């Protein structure tokens, strides 16, 4: 179960830092 | 065996009757590029 | 002119050619990693 959590929450943090990186 | 006939002008035709011998392109040094 | 038959300063070389074929080659592709937002694309 955490380790599916873990998965979840690393991609929405990558995915929200698209744009947290966007320029950079 | 030119430079001997050279060298026996010094203390002293059969090719010569026609033009001098056309090299062979595999044989001579690379032209160096423009 | 484009006429100066001078011998180049630089004469192309074997070794300078592969250089500058490999140089054709880049990195790894790139792609955009696939997000996993919820179980079913985790499954």
């Amino acid at each position: 179960q955490k380790i599916i959590e873990n998965g979840i929450r690393n991609n929405e943090m990558e995915s929200e830092g698209r744009k947290f990186g966007h320029f950079e | 065996l030119d430079d001997l006939e050279a060298k026996e002008n010094e203390q002293l035709n059969s090719r010569l009757r026609f033009g001098e011998a056309e090299p062979n392109l595999e044989t001579l040094p690379a032209l160096p590029d423009a | 002119r484009v006429k100066n038959k001078n011998p180049a300063p630089i004469q192309i070389s074997a070794e300078q050619l592969l250089r500058e074929a490999v140089e054709r080659q880049d990195v790894a592709f790139v792609p955009p990693k696939i997000n996993i937002t919820d179980l079913e694309e985790l499954q």
